[PDB]
């Protein structure tokens, strides 16, 4: 809570298609309205790094916080459990947010 | 369609680490073409779009030379800005740059940009005219006097009305298949039990520019989806069995008729 | 393509 210095990351985790049990997709985590740059995201299945993940679309807004996207192909699954772990220093400990497949 | 090219430079400095890590990152629309990293093994310029790999190796070891040399003006900047704000070495700080020209739909100029940022607020910035600056705090009020003195405007306003517009045309005609494309949202909405929740979904579309309306509303910015296309949802809360009162509509360059859904 | 490396610099010091 020093909110003249730091901003705390929004983590969207998202799919490109609604998803379907073995039908391939790409899972997205947009993280988003963070001061300052430095940042660590880290996709997670069942609860390990996926390997290849890309970085891209690292951009800021006109109130100057910054924007990145993490995606990566996937094949959903009934029991594969999907996140997004973030470390920024506004946040004492890693945060992880888990993709919601019935928004 | 009007188009854009614009440029998201930061240097943040890591004290104890390295130097600072400097990043360039450019877009057409709100296409990535191109990107600089300073901590990449072999840091240049590398394409982010396939109409890239129409630009020979003398574009490449241009533009990688100037990211080279502006690395250095964001080093030294950022060491300068420590001694007018009387910050100490070792805290975390951030210099950013914004700039970049908009054209109309039928490639007119209409606006050029060049905005700077200290640890994420204000610093200076170039006004519409593309003559005179606004400074936001005392010491871009310094930098404002030497920088009119210096004639720095003139510099901007010409790389804004020339080389910006002009690679912008180049970009758009090389990239007409994925820049000029219309690709029309496919909607649906969700049915959450709370009061209840109406979402409605907007997927697959390009370009970004959308409106969703409930005929107040939870929503998201629009965010790309990892393909190169969209998706934005916008959400209600409605009475707990008369939802069928309620419609979702969408505008979007691809639908001639905007969607009506429920 | 981007801008050329940046002429001025800040010289926020004053007097
Ligand atoms: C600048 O910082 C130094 C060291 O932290 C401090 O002792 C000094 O009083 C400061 N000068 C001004 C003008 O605030």
């Amino acid at each position: 809570g020093s909110g003249g210095i730091q901003k705390t990351p929004q983590i969207q985790v998202y799919s490109r298609h609604p998803p379907e049990n073995g039908k391939p997709n790409i899972l997205n985590c947009y993280v988003t309205q963070f001061h300052p740059p430095h940042i660590e995201i880290q996709m997670l299945k069942n609860g390990k790094k996926i390997p290849k993940v890309e970085m891209s679309d690292m951009s800021f807004s006109k109130d100057w916080s910054f924007y990145i996207l993490a995606h990566t192909e996937f094949t959903p699954t009934e029991t594969d459990t999907y996140a997004c772990r973030v470390k920024h220093a506004s946040m004492a400990e890693p945060k992880t947010v888990y993709w919601d497949r019935d928004m | 369609g009007p188009h854009s090219m614009r440029y998201f430079e930061t240097a943040v400095s890591r004290p104890g680490l390295g130097e600072p890590r400097y990043i360039s990152v450019g877009y057409v629309d709100n296409k990535e073409f191109v990107r600089f990293d300073s901590d990449a093994e072999n840091p240049r310029y590398e394409p982010q779009a396939p109409w890239m790999e129409q630009e020979g190796p003398e574009y490449w070891e241009r533009i990688t030379q100037i990211a080279k040399g502006q690395e250095q003006w964001f080093r030294v900047n950022l060491r300068t800005l420590l001694g007018c704000y009387n910050q100490s070495a070792g805290g975390t700080h951030t210099l950013q740059w914004m700039y970049g020209c908009d054209v109309g739909s039928d490639g007119r100029l209409l606006r050029g940009y060049e905005q700077f940022a200290y640890d994420g607020s204000d610093y200076i910035a170039l006004n519409e005219d593309l003559k005179t600056w606004t400074a936001a705090d005392m010491a871009a009020q310094i930098t404002r006097r030497k920088w009119e003195q210096a004639g720095a405007a003139e510099y901007y306003r010409a790389y804004l009305e020339g080389e910006c517009v002009e690679w912008l045309h180049r970009y758009l005609k090389n990239g007409n298949a994925t820049l000029l494309r219309t690709d029309s949202p496919k909607a649906h909405v969700t049915h959450h039990p709370r009061e209840v929740t109406l979402r409605c979904w907007a997927l697959g579309f390009y370009p970004a520019d959308i409106t969703l309306t409930w005929q107040d509303m939870e929503l998201v910015e629009t965010r790309p989806a990892g393909d190169g296309t969209f998706q934005k949802w916008a959400s209600v809360v409605v009475p707990l069995g008369k939802e069928q009162n309620y419609t979702c509509r969408v505008y979007h360059e691809g639908l001639p008729e905007p969607l009506t859904l429920r | 393509h981007p801008g050329s490396v940046n002429e001025f610099d800040f010289g926020c010091g004053g007097s």
